[PDB]
């Protein structure tokens, strides 16, 4: 189930990004960010298959955790930015979320998924 | 030199080749030994080579299709080397079959019926499938090549055909499908982008996950039935189930290895069974 | 495209002395190189295949060496029939790319 | 090269003289005919008609009437000649017959003829089609007949009958395609130039009518093996 | 003894199309691939592509995907290449080249050179 769950989380992350991009109301985005919180926190536990032979006190694991921390940081920023009904700045925060995602997360995720399938 | 072509002889093998070719023959001879009580060393090697040859010759039919898009060891390969090697392998198979006929006591009409009809009956309905529908037409080859190898091996030893050797070879037939399906799973995006169609692409991501588990966990239910109802000796393949759970969690080197262990314990189950404890023997 | 490079552009030699070229690849291409010799107004003519294995019909002075990334073709005693352009080709990944060319001189 | 020329000559000969060859064929069939467990049949007859309909619905995609009309007229005569021979060597046998009928090669040779542009050119197209589809079909009709034929020596009665129907199916199916069909497809297009299949077919034909070499070489070895099995089983044993 | 006889020099105008023939004689024509190499001015060999003579399954170089399309004539043992939409840059020798007889050989048999001029 790990690679399958990973793929689902990733796809639902794109789905959330797209519904945020096409949203017109507040409460949807207010729930979307908490779903992103949940999805990110679930994926945080999901360790990469590429970094299994090494202990969790390695620089790469701290970088991976920091990458996820700066994702959720921007989600928290989006919460406190969009809770008063302003969605344009939350959209801009989501656009910057894409940049940091592609910077670390997506590069790493597209590596972990690739690694996981190869073993099985 | 010989090594530069020894590296060419890996072209007719797939990860599921051992489980489809050699495990059936080993099971069939074990059945023959358990049923009749006399086993022949020579006929075992003949069967082992005769089955591998026909398998390899069939793999090169699929290899030739990989020159279409440019999907294709570290040498420049041309479409003459494939044809020359497939012809050679199949001829080797037929020569082994002829020697088996001469040594054994099986009737020629039945040996031909199995060998040319069953094992070599693949070639009849492939050639027209195209490079897209190879993997889809391969399930049908693996379903039938497994049990017929067991019967071929059994019949050559004993001297007449039976019906139970097909029934005993269902677990090994399913375990090979697990390898093929698991291999088709990881090549989903690449095959989809290249225009290729497999089962895993047709059914989807989650139904593949259900099918993989079905194919993985059925053999253990069949062995669980056979263990308690027929013979306690035949519970020996159930010592691998912690590996099957690990494979179900991490979701084909591991699958291919699990099959080898399952097959080995299954054969050692058939051998160690008490006299007249298994059905139809 | 695995970019190949070569290091004298024009090599000035004398008859009898040993010579050496250097087809240094960009990536690791295993042991897959091929040295062709093209004379004036002619076609390429294979000399060494896969960096060391000589071709039946070629004079024994042509000897290849090296593996991994750096490869070297060497001739021991040049004659009037060795004044030509020498290209190296990788057959590892597709498309196959040739070198630049190393010209001889007296 | 040598065989292609021979099948060319046959194709052109049959294509040039439709009326005489079809009369001769039918007259021969008249001279032949008029001279003198449910569950298994159910599943076989359920799958066979599905296979036939799949093939017809595959043919439907081309978007032309004459291809269906010609493919239909091949089936009837093949089914008729099979009925003649199966009566002479003796309703329930059709499920196995309709699995061994080859409508793809019947359609292909018609598509070759439909890409013509003039009444003279049709015959030459039939000949050119025949040269490509002659050897490829002859080898398959040889192998499949020998392979099904090995089951008629086994011992099991159901299998000995089911295989006999298969052999007589393949032969009667082949004979029609060689003799009757090219004349028929010539004559239909003769008596009727509103057939547009040029620009699509003229590229794909010469690539499609090429099987796998690794298969086609193995079929000759299998053919050569089965001949010894038969020859040894009949005469020497 | 395999030889790959090739067509003569071709003078053309910009925007035209040209066709070159490599009449492969001495072996089983449909067994091996038929590659193509372009030697431009300045002596720089570039791989155009290949063609399987049995099917006609081509496989081009990404640089030469548009303006070079290989065809085959199985009847007369002749491999073709059609250069479309020519310019001043396409004046070059073009070789047809196939592999050695046995496995694990590199390209021994080259053609002779079709001196195209624009
Ligand atoms: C992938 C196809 C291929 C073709 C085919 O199907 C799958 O595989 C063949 C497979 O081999 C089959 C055989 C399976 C086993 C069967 C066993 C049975 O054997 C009997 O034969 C007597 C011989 O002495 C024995 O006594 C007797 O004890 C025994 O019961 C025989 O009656 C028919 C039989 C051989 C079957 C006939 C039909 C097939 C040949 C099948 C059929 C064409
Ligand atoms: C005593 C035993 C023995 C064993 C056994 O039992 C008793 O008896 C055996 C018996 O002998 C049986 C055989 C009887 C004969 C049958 C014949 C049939 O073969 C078909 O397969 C091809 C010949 O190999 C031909 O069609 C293709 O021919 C290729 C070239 O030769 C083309 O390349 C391809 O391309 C075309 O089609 C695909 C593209 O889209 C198109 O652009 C393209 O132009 C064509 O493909 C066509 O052919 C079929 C697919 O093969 C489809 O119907 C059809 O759709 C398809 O377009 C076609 O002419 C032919 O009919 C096959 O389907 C099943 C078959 C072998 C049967 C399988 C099961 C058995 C072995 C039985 C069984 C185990
Ligand atoms: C599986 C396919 C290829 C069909 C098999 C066809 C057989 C009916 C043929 C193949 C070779 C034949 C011959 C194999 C060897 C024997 C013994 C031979 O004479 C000997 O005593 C020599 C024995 C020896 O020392 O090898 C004469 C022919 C004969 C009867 C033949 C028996 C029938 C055989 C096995
Ligand atoms: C044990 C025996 C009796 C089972 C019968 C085996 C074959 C008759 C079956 C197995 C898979 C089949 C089919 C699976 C799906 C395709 C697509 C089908 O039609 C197309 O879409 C044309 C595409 C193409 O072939 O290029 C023709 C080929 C093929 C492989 C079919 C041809 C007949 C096949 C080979
Ligand atoms: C499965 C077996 C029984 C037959 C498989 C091969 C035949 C379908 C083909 C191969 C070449 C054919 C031709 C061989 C030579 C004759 C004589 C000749 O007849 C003429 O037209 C007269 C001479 C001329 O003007 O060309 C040409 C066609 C014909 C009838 C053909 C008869 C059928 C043949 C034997
Ligand atoms: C009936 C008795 C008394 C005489 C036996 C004669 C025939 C049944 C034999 C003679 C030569 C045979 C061959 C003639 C040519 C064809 C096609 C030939 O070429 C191919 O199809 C190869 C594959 C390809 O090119 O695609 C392979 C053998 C075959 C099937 C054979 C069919 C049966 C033939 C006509
Ligand atoms: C070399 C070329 C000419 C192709 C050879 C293929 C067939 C023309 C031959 C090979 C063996 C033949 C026979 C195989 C076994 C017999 C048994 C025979 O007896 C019965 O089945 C019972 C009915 C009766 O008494 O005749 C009927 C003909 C039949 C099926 C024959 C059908 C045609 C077969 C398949
Ligand atoms: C597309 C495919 C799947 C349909 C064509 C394949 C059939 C020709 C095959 C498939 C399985 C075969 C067998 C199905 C079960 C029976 C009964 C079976 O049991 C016996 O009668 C034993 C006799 C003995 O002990 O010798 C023997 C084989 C037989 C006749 C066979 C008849 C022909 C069958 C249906």
């Amino acid at each position: 189930a790990r690679r399958l769950a990973l793929e689902d989380n990733w796809e639902t992350l794109n789905d959330n990004l797209k519904v945020i991009e096409k949203a017109d109301n507040a409460a949807q985005v207010k729930d979307a960010l908490t779903k992103m919180r949940a999805a990110a926190l679930d994926a945080q536990k999901a360790t990469p298959p590429k970094l299994e032979d090494k202990s969790p006190d390695s620089p790469e694991m701290k970088d991976f955790r920091h990458g996820f921390d700066i994702l959720v940081g921007q989600i928290d920023d989006a919460l406190k930015l969009a809770n008063e009904g302003k969605v344009k700045e939350a959209q801009a925060a989501a656009e910057q979320l894409k940049t940091t995602r592609n910077a670390y997360i997506q590069k790493y995720l597209e590596r972990a998924r690739s690694t996981l399938q190869k073993e099985v | 030199s010989w090594r530069q072509k020894c590296a060419s002889y890996v072209l007719a093998l797939r990860p599921w080749s051992f489980s489809a070719s050699l495990t059936p023959v080993a099971l069939g001879s074990a059945l023959a030994y358990r049923s009749q009580g006399v086993l022949d060393p020579r006929l075992l090697v003949g069967c082992a080579v005769a089955v591998l040859a026909v398998h390899g010759a069939g793999n090169l039919v699929s290899t030739y299709y990989d020159f279409s898009k440019g999907i294709d060891v570290d040498r420049i390969l041309e479409p003459q080397d494939v044809v020359r090697f497939g012809v050679f392998l199949y001829t080797l198979g037929c020569v082994c079959a002829a020697c088996l006929y001469y040594l054994s006591t099986l009737k020629l009409e039945h040996l031909a019926l199995i060998y040319f009809g069953g094992l070599s009956g693949s070639f009849l309905y492939t050639g027209g499938i195209g490079f897209k529908y190879v993997a889809l037409g391969d399930l049908i080859i693996l379903i039938t090549f497994g049990p017929l190898a067991v019967m071929f091996a059994y019949a050559v030893q004993v001297g007449s055909l039976a019906i139970f050797p097909l029934v005993y070879a269902i677990p090994l037939a399913l375990s090979t499908e697990a390898i093929l399906h698991s291999n088709n799973t990881r090549d989903m995006e690449s095959d989809q982008e290249a225009g290729i169609v497999t089962l895993a692409i047709l059914i989807g991501p989650t139904f593949s996950y259900v099918l993989y588990n079905t194919l993985l966990f059925l053999p253990y239910l069949i062995f669980s039935i056979l263990a308690t109802h027929c013979s306690i000796s035949l519970a020996l393949p159930l010592l691998t189930i912690p590996m099957a759970f690990s494979l179900e969690r991490q979701f084909p080197q591991r699958t291919a290895k699990l099959n080898l262990l399952l097959g080995l314990f299954y054969v050692f189950g058939i051998i160690l069974a008490p006299a007249g404890s298994l059905p139809r023997l | 495209d695995i970019l190949l490079t070569q290091s004298p552009a024009i090599l000035s030699v004398s008859p009898g002395e040993r010579v050496s070229f250097s087809c240094r690849a960009s990536q690791s291409i295993g042991t897959s190189i091929h040295w062709y010799q093209q004379r004036t107004n002619g076609s390429p003519r294979l000399v060494i295949k896969y960096a060391s294995e000589s071709i039946s019909g070629i004079p024994s002075r042509f000897s290849g060496s090296g593996s991994g990334t750096d490869f070297t073709l060497s001739i021991n005693s040049v004659e009037s029939e060795d004044i030509a352009d020498y290209y190296c080709q990788q057959s590892n990944s597709w498309p196959y790319t040739f070198g630049g060319g190393t010209k001889l001189e007296i | 090269d040598k065989l292609s020329r021979l099948f060319r000559m046959h194709g052109l000969f049959v294509a040039s003289h439709p009326w005489e060859v079809i009369v001769g064929t039918v007259t021969l069939t008249i001279c032949m005919m008029s001279m003198n467990d449910i569950i298994i049949l159910t599943i076989t007859r359920c799958i066979a008609i599905l296979y036939i309909y799949f093939q017809f619905q595959n043919l439907r995609q081309l978007g032309s009437r004459y291809i269906l009309g010609i493919a239909g007229l091949f089936t009837i005569f093949s089914s008729f000649v099979f009925s003649t021979v199966v009566i002479h060597f003796l309703n329930e046998a059709l499920p196995f017959f309709l699995l061994l009928i080859d409508l793809s090669r019947a359609s292909a040779l018609a598509k070759f003829a439909l890409s013509s542009n003039s009444q003279d050119e049709v015959r030459e197209n039939i000949a050119r089609g025949m040269a490509i589809l002659g050897p490829t079909f002859t080898l398959d009709a040889l192998v499949e007949c020998l392979v099904i034929g090995v089951g008629t020596m086994s011992g099991v009665r159901q299998l000995e009958i089911m295989c006999c129907f298969g052999c007589m199916s393949v032969l009667a199916n082949y004979f029609v395609f060689m003799t009757f069909f090219p004349a028929c497809v010539s004559l239909v297009l003769e008596l009727s130039p509103i057939w547009q299949l040029s620009h699509f077919a003229r590229v794909l034909e010469e690539e499609e009518n090429r099987p796998n070499p690794v298969t086609q070489r193995v079929k000759m070895i299998m053919s050569l093996g089965l001949v010894l099995v038969h020859a040894h089983s009949r005469w020497i044993a | 003894e395999v030889q790959l006889q090739q067509s003569g020099p071709e003078l053309v105008k910009p925007g035209a199309s040209v066709k070159m023939s490599c009449k492969a004689s001495g072996y089983s024509f449909t067994g091996y691939f038929m590659n193509w190499v372009k030697q431009s001015h300045g002596k720089s060999l570039e791989w155009i592509g290949r063609i399987n003579p049995y099917n006609g399954d081509t496989f081009y170089n990404q640089k030469f995907k548009g303006k070079a399309t290989l065809t085959v004539d199985k009847s007369s043992r002749t491999a073709h290449m059609e250069l479309r939409s020519l310019t001043s840059a396409d004046s070059a020798l073009y070789f047809c080249v196939r592999r050695g007889e046995d496995y694990g050989s590199s390209y021994n048999y080259w053609g002779q050179g079709t001196t195209v001029t624009v």
